């Protein structure tokens, strides 16, 4: 949505703006964040 | 009402996330282990609009996991991956690893340079069949 | 909430949810139609496959001469039915010798799916039913419930994704009249294919058929028996 | 009241029931029903709703023959009714075979709320969730007119109606003269009064049913034939507007 | 306490089956209310007509039934309940007379009615039946009788009594009455009971929103009283 | 936690239910019973909420036989549900024998009865205890049975309401031999030790179990020993 | 779920109730049996007699029929049911069948009815776990096992109770053709096993031998201690 | 229900027996009213409480409708049928079906929405994750 | 889950029937079992999985005979199992008896399903437990119609495939299954193919010991067990 909003602009979509990532422990949620953070070319800010 | 101050906090966080006029591009993530406790407030959609869940993989996601954990290990080229993968039911990719570094730690002991399938499965005995796996386990005999 | 786990308590807005989770049950099965002439009645199924290599699972059953049957939602549900269905049918023409009418079969079968919601002791069953029957008062295709509630349909499409199909049979409802058996069959898997997603299109090995008419026994065709109605018919719009 | 409503066997420390109560609230949601007693027999007018405008016109009729000289219309869960309709319909046959002639509608009313009312006290089964009225005529007793909740309560009426909008169909047929009408003339005003209390917006399609008794008929019950609810139904679209 | 020995019934720290306790505010839960009298040759009952709605046969709505020939029953509480008690009651009226012979005497019904409701409040699965009845007949050699029921199965023998909402200003009413010496002649019987009722209720009622029902020694038979002379009654009272 | 089913075993003790189901009993009318010389004397308390009430109606002292009278403590329903039950028993008894039933069989069929209500289920067990007269073969007996299913013996006892305070009296007075006037003058006694409001010949009731069978007493004769001091 | 309740299953599957069960077998007293080429054989703890107490009552070797013998390990008087209904049991179908029941048929019978117990609700499992032995018609030694969950099985030498998995370790060490070639060779297998869980008690043994096609004989303690004898003076002398 | 305090009872006595001119107006929102103290509401100080019941069936299609204005919805599209089946929603849930429905609908391809999108959305926000059960043909 | 898995009573708001799903992944942890149908007959293979020694290998039994010309392998519950083999036995030698004929293998499969279904009617035949069976079956045989291959669920549905694989690591030996499998194959072949997926499947290395297999063809009857031929086999691969 970030680098096309193009195509989200020609349907009249709107990105959800925020996403909850839930499972049990161990699933790999942080480790997805963390590999996100890699690639997302922006501004990323954790929290404690 | 003891709880007040982080009660306050979290009001204002909510509030900052949306209503009235909020930024747009601020893409927000979180990571819960047990949502049920969360609040009516914050998970209600707007706030949050997506909810990904993560599951325990599956039987084909357990046998990439296992492929791309063991890849770096020294090991012969003739262990079968799937029956590992089968071995652990339902087991996150944290225990994938960690039975990982247990047959690497396996053959370390063994004084050996490479991992074979018996290191494999003794690890994955060790890590899953050996924490609370030890009821029906050795009176197998009521499934044939 | 504690009002839900049995059907024998009325919910504080004065509801038994059992039924709705019945409903969903129904929901829970692939689509099925069903249309008739002044004639006959036709009732075409979608059937799947639980693997590539089995084969599809059997979605319309025979009853009677004059009644046959397709089925959506628990299958256990609808092998009990299908069995009393026709135990009542041997029934009625071992004592009076005569097709047993629908109206009144269908009658009974609400009678019998209605105690389970109200006595506490076994689950409603939870299939949803398509009737084709020919009777002195020509084609007649009901659907019923698992509510035990059953409706005189004159074409009516029920289980998964059947909204479309449902569209579409009330969109070209006028004509279903006069048409003949090709036009009605034409018709009725139409419709089917309007209910399967883009991709996939309708086979002669996942689409089976059941023909009830004035002079002709309810017969089941599958497989090549299947390959004439759907050849000729007009090519997926895109 | 909440840890006492489970089960209709159990006592509110208010000392009442709630599943008796809940159903009642389960029938008012349904679609209206009223039926009015003329001099000269007596009159059920019901408004089924349409859905989906593919069910064959009649389909899940809301008017039944408990017997030749008796009718029943119904209001709420229809599955429910039409369990009632077959105790009423035995109850009414087993009396013929048993003493020898058509069951006075009094007593039958009674026997059939008997049932209603013994669903209601037992934790296994849960109450019933319809409200019914009966009507019958006889020229040894006359018009007759009953009506029936889920509590199992039977009272006889002049002019009664059960569904969503009671309230307002009662209100309007206060107004009517009903000790002294001909059977004939009621018809007409019975579609007027429910093509008042019609709320067409909010509803969409419905169909008019329609149900005869009295000597009209010789004491049978009997839809009333078409070409008849034509005319009353014209009419009560003229009154409206 | 309260709190777990609420939904069965089944005993509590000292002792208290709660749920035949909730059946009496049920009996309540009707809004009605009703007093019997006990002369010296008569026994009268009378309650309150409430019709709310004029659609609506008012011979249909009634309280006092019939029992048999010469027994006579008046029900409060729940309406179905009362119904069916009234059905149990006939049944056994009926089945006395077959098996033994002669009329049952009332206090024997009323001890039948009682041992039904006890069977039914000690074990489970059934409701307590949460109506209260009283009957009124007259026995011989005993002349004017009449008794009360409860949903508990207690049961008693009474000179006056009432039931319902306003049950215990019309039985202090009643006993102010009777520890006063008066003969209770059948017009000063039905006068007591009307007067009583009012007075409770403060209402001064027209004849059309009571019934009376009374049982005479030389007319056995329990008999409805008609608006006419009801009406008559009431005036006289007035004076 | 526990205490709700009669099924369950408590963690250590014993069932509960069956205690309160005694508890119950505890608070009832007062009931008292002395086993004279030669003869047996029950009374209890009668009275009714209000002058309303007809005191010739119900009966708390009944006779199940000829020679077998009966008191109670607690509940009435089930008083006149185990009353019939016992007439039941002795009747059986007789015409299987042809001969009176001896008041020890009574009580242990009553007995056995009565505990039969304790087994598992919703049956709630009986709330009432009771007090059994009886003349047979030549001395007078006296037994005391509670929903608990055990059957005691006195020889003086009461129970009921502020039941305490009747056995310490009793146990100061009755020493152990009166004929059937002095202890129906101790029994009356024992009653007013307890009973509130003036006693009068409506208020109590009055039983004797003799050598000529188990008889209650008419309000006339025990308006008679009300008098006469005591 | 959960495993208060024998009929729910669990999201992995299990049925926990009955696994439960097995851990009464599993605290019972070790219990062995051997197939011998013309013999067969059961020994058990049977110790720990608690000084003024007889020992004639205690039975935990017994014999089902004059061909057919077991013993188990679990909760004794499930123990005394199972056996008294298997011995009508063999008893019914040498009725109905003139024929002597094979062993096989007899486990087959116990195992579906411990399955019949665990199938509902309102019935406990049974806490045992049996060990069948014996000899059928032609002569062929036999011995089966049998587990509360319903399932049988044969085999040529096993042992149940605590400590049984040592012990059953052992026997598949040491089991072998040669052990088996003579009577006293499997006797004196037998025996070592037992002494490799019941410590050094020596008299806290009990060994039962159906030798061949005659009866099932109880040994001696003294035979015992002579076995007890030899097998020391071999450990000696190969030492 | 002590700088909190402080701040309730200065806007307590601010509302309190003053302003009786209309010229000022406030509203109030609460998520929950069962710890608002009842001092707030009392009689003449906030009388006028409005409560927002679950949208219903009908407002549920026509919440839908509303917020798929600006999307190209096919108009084959069944309001009423995902209103029936959209039981205990609210107004968020609604708009958040509409937006994931034509999220799904751009994850295909397709140009415009369908009923059939309307379902897996309503589907997906639960997380039910609809998949073939066997035992179910 | 969130509740409704007490009983097979309950529905839950998606209308899935809990204690159903936990049936079926019952048999998740039995041994694997192979079946595969051909023109010429049909094979079953099934992984023994012994555990001790002393055991009788016998004494196993994943592989019974219900008639002359029907085969059965089962991978689940072991009771559950035997119960349903006593019922098909019993009710073939019945179809036999009334009608003088062998019955066919989709009657025999529909047959244990009536059986199968009836968990909670509370009228049902004696084989009804409340509870759901816990064992997948798979009926081999040959009949009027050639040679026929059923699956079998606890749920009672019942399907006919040429080819299948069940029982823990089931999903696994389908895969392969679905690309070594064509029409046109030979008893021989079928038999090579299941047992080389078969021992690439299981942890062990495949044993003479390890395996138990058995063949349906029209010309024999059933009672093939390949004995002492599996060293064969398994060393002509
Ligand atoms: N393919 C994989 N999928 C998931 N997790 C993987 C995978 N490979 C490795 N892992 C490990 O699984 C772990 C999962 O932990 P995760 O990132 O969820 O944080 P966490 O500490 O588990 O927090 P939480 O328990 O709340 O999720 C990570 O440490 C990650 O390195």
């Amino acid at each position: 949505p970030l680098l096309h909003p193009e195509r989200f602009v020609n349907l009249g979509i709107e990105p959800p703006k925020g996403v909850l990532l839930f499972g049990p422990p161990g699933t790999g949620k942080t480790l997805c964040a963390r590999a996100v953070a890699n690639r997302t070319d922006a501004c990323f800010i954790r929290v404690i | 009402g003891g709880d007040n101050e982080v009660q306050r906090t979290m009001l204002e966080l909510i509030n900052q996330l949306d209503g009235f006029d909020p930024r747009g591009n601020i893409k927000v993530l979180m990571a819960t282990n047990r949502p049920d406790t969360l609040d009516p407030a914050l998970m209600r959609p707007g706030r949050l609009d997506r909810k990904i869940e993560f599951s325990l993989p599956d039987l084909e996601g357990r046998t990439h996991i296992f492929k791309i954990h063991a890849r770096s290990m020294s090991v012969e080229r003739d262990i079968r991956f799937e029956l590992l993968a089968r071995l652990c039911p339902n087991s996150t990719g944290a225990e994938i690893r960690s039975v990982c570094t247990e047959a690497g730690m396996f053959a370390i002991r063994a004084r050996r340079k490479i991992a074979t399938e018996k290191d494999f499965l003794e690890a994955v005995n060790k890590v899953i069949k050996s924490y609370a796996k030890f009821s029906a386990t050795p009176r197998y005999m009521t499934y044939n | 909430n504690q009002y839900d786990n049995d059907v024998t308590v009325w919910s504080p807005q004065g509801r038994i949810h059992q039924i709705e989770y019945a409903m969903e049950a129904v929901k829970q099965g692939s689509a099925t139609v069903g249309l008739k002439s002044k004639t006959h009645a036709v009732l075409v199924a979608l059937k799947r496959a639980q693997s590539e290599l089995a084969a599809h699972q059997k979605k319309i059953l025979h009853v009677d001469n004059h009644i046959g049957i397709s089925i959506a939602g628990l299958t256990a549900d609808a092998r009990l039915l299908c069995n009393f269905m026709r135990q009542e049918c041997l029934d009625s023409r071992f004592v009076f010798d005569r097709p047993l009418p629908v109206s009144r079969l269908v009658s009974l079968i609400g009678s019998k799916t209605q105690i389970p919601t109200q006595r506490y002791g076994r689950r409603p069953y939870g299939v949803g039913l398509l009737i084709a029957g020919y009777d002195d008062m020509g084609p007649h295709i009901f659907q019923t419930c698992p509510s035990a509630n059953y409706f005189d349909c004159r074409a009516m499409s029920i289980g998964a994704r059947s909204q479309s199909a449902r569209t579409y049979l009330e969109r070209h409802m006028s004509e279903f009249m006069e048409c003949n058996l090709n036009e009605l069959v034409k018709h009725g898997l139409r419709a089917l294919r309007e209910t399967l997603p883009a991709e996939q299109d309708l086979t002669t090995k996942n689409v089976s058929i059941g023909i009830v008419g004035k002079d002709l026994e309810f017969t089941i065709y599958d497989d090549d028996d299947v390959s004439p109605f759907l050849e000729g018919l007009e090519e997926r719009p895109q | 009241g909440t840890g006492y409503d489970l089960s209709a066997s159990t006592f509110s420390p208010d000392g009442r029931v709630f599943q008796v109560e809940y159903a009642m609230k389960a029938v008012e949601n349904s679609s209206t029903a009223i039926g009015i007693r003329c001099k000269d027999g007596v009159v059920f007018g019901v408004e089924k709703l349409v859905l989906s405008k593919l069910y064959e016109e009649g389909s899940n009729k809301r008017l039944f023959n408990v017997d030749r000289h008796v009718g029943m219309a119904v209001a709420g869960l229809l599955a429910d009714a039409r369990s009632l309709a077959d105790i009423a319909r035995e109850e009414a046959s087993n009396f013929r075979s048993n003493f020898g002639y058509n069951i006075p509608l009094k007593h039958l009313a009674d026997r059939v709320a008997m049932y209603v009312h013994a669903y209601t006290l037992y934790s296994a089964v849960r109450p019933f969730g319809c409200s019914f009225m009966l009507g019958s005529y006889s020229v040894n007793d006359g018009a007759q007119l009953y009506m029936i909740d889920p509590s199992g309560v039977s009272y006889g009426y002049w002019g009664c109606a059960i569904g969503k909008a009671r309230q307002a169909a009662k209100t309007e047929i206060e107004k009517l003269q009903m000790k002294e009408m001909t059977c004939r003339d009621i018809v007409k005003e019975v579609a007027k009064i429910i093509y008042i209390v019609h709320d067409e917006v909010k509803d969409k399609a419905f169909e008019l049913e329609l149900s005869w008794v009295g000597e009209l008929t010789n004491g049978r019950h009997e839809i009333v034939p078409k070409d008849i609810r034509e005319e009353a139904e014209k009419y009560a679209k003229e009154s409206l507007k | 306490s309260a709190g777990f020995d609420r939904h069965i019934t089944i005993f509590s720290p000292e002792g208290r089956l709660y749920q035949v306790e909730y059946a009496f505010k049920a009996i309540n839960q009707g809004g009605l209310t009703s007093v019997a009298v006990r002369g010296k040759d008569c026994a009268v009952i009378v309650t309150q007509k409430k019709v709310p709605d004029k659609l609506l046969d008012s011979s249909t709505v009634t309280h006092l039934f019939k029992i048999t020939e010469n027994i006579g029953c008046v029900m409060t509480g729940m309406t179905a309940d009362s119904r069916s008690q009234v059905q149990r009651a006939r049944y056994e009226a009926a089945n006395w007379k077959y098996k033994y012979g002669y009329e049952i005497p009332v206090d024997m019904l009323c001890k039948r009615i009682a041992d039904i409701s006890q069977v039914y409040t000690q074990n489970a699965e059934m409701r307590p039946l949460g109506c209260c009845m009283i009957l009124i007949g007259i026995d011989e050699e005993q002349g004017p009788q009449v008794y009360k029921c409860d949903p508990a199965g207690y049961y008693c023998g009474f000179k006056a009594t009432a039931a319902g909402v306003k049950q215990t200003e019309s039985t202090s009413f009643l006993e102010k009455k009777v520890k006063k010496k008066f003969d209770w002649t059948f017009e000063q019987t039905v006068e007591t009971a009307i007067t009583c009722l009012s007075t409770v209720l403060s209402i001064d009622f027209k004849p059309s929103e009571i019934e009376v029902g009374v049982v005479t020694v030389e007319n056995p038979k329990f008999r409805i009283l008609t608006e006419a002379e009801i009406d008559a009654h009431l005036v006289a009272l007035a004076e | 936690g526990y205490s709700f089913s009669l099924t369950t075993f408590s963690p250590s003790g014993k069932l509960v239910q069956i205690e309160y189901a005694l508890a119950a009993v505890a608070g009832g009318a007062p009931s008292v019973g002395i086993k004279a010389a030669n003869g047996v004397v029950l009374a209890t308390e009668k009275k009714q909420k209000s002058i309303l009430y007809d005191e010739r109606s119900v009966h708390k002292v009944e006779p199940i036989t000829k020679h077998i009278g009966l008191v109670y403590s607690g509940m009435g329903p089930d008083y006149r549900v185990l009353v019939h039950r016992a007439r039941k028993l002795a009747q059986q008894y007789y015409l299987v024998y042809q001969e009176p039933i001896p008041t020890a069989q009574l009580v242990q069929r009553v007995a056995s009865v009565m505990q039969e209500y304790t087994q598992s289920g919703g049956v709630r067990p009986f709330g009432v205890s009771l007090l059994i007269c009886g003349w047979n073969e030549g001395r007078p007996y006296l037994f005391q049975s509670d929903p608990s299913g055990a059957y005691f013996a006195w020889k003086a006892t009461a129970m009921g309401k502020n039941y305490v305070n009747g056995k310490t009296f009793l146990e100061k007075r009755y020493n152990e031999d009166l004929e059937l006037e002095d202890a129906i003058h101790t029994a009356i006694l024992t009653l007013k030790e307890s009973f509130e409001g003036q006693m009068t010949e409506d208020n109590i009731e009055v039983g004797i179990c003799n050598e000529a069978g188990f008889r209650r007493l008419t309000p006339t004769e025990v308006k008679d020993y009300l008098a006469a001091i005591a | 779920s959960y495993d208060r309740a024998i009929t729910v299953f669990s999201p992995d599957g299990h049925l926990f109730q009955v696994e439960y069960a097995q851990e009464a077998v599993k605290k019972g007293s070790t219990a062995v049996g051997v197939r011998g080429r013309d013999i067969v054989v059961l020994g058990v703890e049977k110790k720990s007699v608690a000084k003024l107490q007889d020992e004639r009552t205690v039975r935990k070797i017994c014999a089902l029929d004059d061909n057919v013998c077991m013993a188990f390990a679990g909760l004794t008087a499930d123990a005394r049911i199972v056996i008294n209904r298997a011995r009508v049991e063999c008893q019914s179908h040498r009725l109905t069948v003139e024929d002597p029941v094979t062993v096989e048929y007899i486990t087959r019978y116990i195992a579906s009815l411990k399955q019949r117990y665990t199938q509902s609700n309102g019935r406990r499992p049974f806490g045992i776990s049996a060990l069948i032995v014996g000899f059928d018609f032609d002569g062929t030694p036999r011995l089966y096992q049998t587990d509360p969950s319903g399932t049988y099985h044969a085999w040529k030498a096993n042992a149940i109770g605590r400590g049984a998995k040592s012990v059953r370790e052992f026997l598949e060490k040491n089991y072998t053709d040669e052990a088996i070639e003579t009577d006293d060779l499997t006797i004196k297998l037998v025996i070592k096993a037992l002494l490799e869980v019941v410590q050094s008690g020596g008299k806290n043994i009990e060994l039962a031998v159906m030798r061949r096609d005659q009866s099932l004989k109880i040994l001696n303690p003294e035979e015992i201690e002579k076995y007890v004898a030899e097998i020391e003076k071999e450990k000696e002398e190969n030492e | 229900k002590r700088e909190v305090q402080r701040t309730m009872l200065e806007l307590l006595n601010q509302l309190d027996g003053f302003q009786p001119n209309t010229q000022v107006k406030v509203i109030a929102a609460t998520n929950r009213v069962d710890i608002l103290d009842p001092a707030l509401l009392r009689s003449g100080r906030l009388d006028r409480k409005i409560e927002f019941p679950m949208p219903n069936e009908e407002a549920r299609a026509r919440i839908m409708q509303i917020h798929s204005r600006k999307m190209n919805v096919s108009p084959d599209v069944n309001y009423e049928e995902l209103a029936r089946c959209t039981d205990d929603f609210n107004g968020a849930q609604c708009k958040a079906v509409c937006v994931e429905a034509g999220m799904i609908a751009l994850r295909r391809g397709a140009t415009e929405l369908t009923h059939e999108d309307y379902m897996e959305g309503i589907l997906e926000v639960q997380a039910k994750k609809k998949a073939n059960l066997q035992y179910y043909a | 889950r969130s509740e409704y898995d007490r009983g097979v009573n309950t529905f839950s708001p998606e209308g899935r029937l809990f204690q159903v799903e936990y049936a079926i992944e019952a048999i998740k942890l039995g041994s694997t079992a192979i079946g595969i149908q051909t023109s010429e007959g049909v094979c079953l293979a099934v992984e023994k999985r012994i555990t001790s020694p002393l055991m009788e290998p016998s004494s196993i039994e994943k592989i019974v005979e219900i008639d002359a010309h029907i085969g059965c392998a089962m991978s689940g519950l072991i009771a559950d199992a035997k119960t349903l083999i006593d019922k098909a036995r019993v009710e073939t030698q019945n179809h036999w008896f009334t009608y003088n004929e062998t019955m066919t293998v989709e009657s025999v499969t529909q047959a244990v399903s009536n059986l199968a279904l009836q968990f909670g009617e509370e009228d049902a035949d004696p084989g009804a437990m409340s509870r759901p069976f816990g064992v997948a079956l798979l009926f081999g045989g040959v009949d009027e119609k050639g040679p026929q291959l059923f699956h079998m669920d606890p749920s009672g549905t019942f399907v006919q495939c040429d080819a299948r694989a069940i029982g823990s690591a089931s999903e696994g030996a389908q895969s392969s299954l679905q690309e070594v499998y064509h029409k046109s194959m030979t008893l021989k072949e079928a038999i090579k193919s299941s047992l080389i997926i078969l021992k690439q499947v299981m942890e062990e290395k495949l044993n003479a010991t390890n395996i138990e297999l058995a063949t349906v063809q029209p010309g024999q009857n059933f009672h093939m067990f390949t004995k002492e031929e599996l060293e064969e086999v398994i060393k002509d691969i």
